[PDB]
């Protein structure tokens, strides 16, 4: 996600049809070794994004993929005070997850 | 020395984990 | 709840069977009226505890209720000191709500 194209807001958003629609610099493949903890800790495999091509990124949303935009909701965004951006170049991306969980319930 | 190595590498990104407080109020009981 | 049965704990009691068969001074049927805030806030309408007897348990419990007692699980704990000035007279007791909600997911 591009957090020019996008200035987050945690409660009025909720669907994918939400999100300006260019701020999309890639799609996530679906997650991979979805597990939990009885703490309510979310836990998943690293994501890649292949070959990737855009404009400085600078975040990462989750959410539930059910094909049409207008009902796959939002669940979590993310980024951090020093993994700040990412240039894409033609590199492949490579999210890498806390090892103890990303989201908690 | 190493053809693969002057291939592209690829970007790490780290993001911090999402939480929130465990917000919660209490009902009150009353007598009748 | 009685507290002087239930030594509190969430962290790792989380069944219905965890809580001491010693400690349930009242149960009452299910909540009638629900609702969920797009703030996230469940919100149910009043409840009453038939016919009360015994006292000074000082705590409330909220749970999924199966029919038995292994997959019955937890939902909330409270502990407002007002729960400490409830000593039934072989009454009904009525439990009220604040307006807006009582638990966030």
């Amino acid at each position: 996600i591009d957090a020019d194209d996008y200035t987050v807001n945690l409660t009025s958003h909720t669907t994918l049809a939400n999100i300006p629609s260019g701020a999309i610099i890639a799609v996530s493949e679906s997650l991979t070794g979805k597990s939990v903890t009885s703490a309510g800790w979310v836990k998943a495999d690293p994501t890649v994004f292949p070959e990737v091509t855009g404009d400085t990124g600078e975040a990462v949303i989750v959410y539930k993929h059910t094909g049409t935009a207008s009902t796959s909701t939002l669940l979590s965004y993310h980024d951090s005070p020093t993994y700040q951006f990412v240039i894409p170049n033609g590199s492949d991306i490579r999210v890498i997850w806390p090892t103890d969980g990303f989201i908690r319930f | 020395l190493n053809p693969e190595s002057t291939g592209h590498r690829d970007w790490i990104f780290r993001p911090d984990p999402a939480e929130d407080a465990d917000e919660v109020r209490d009902p009150t009981l009353y007598l009748t």
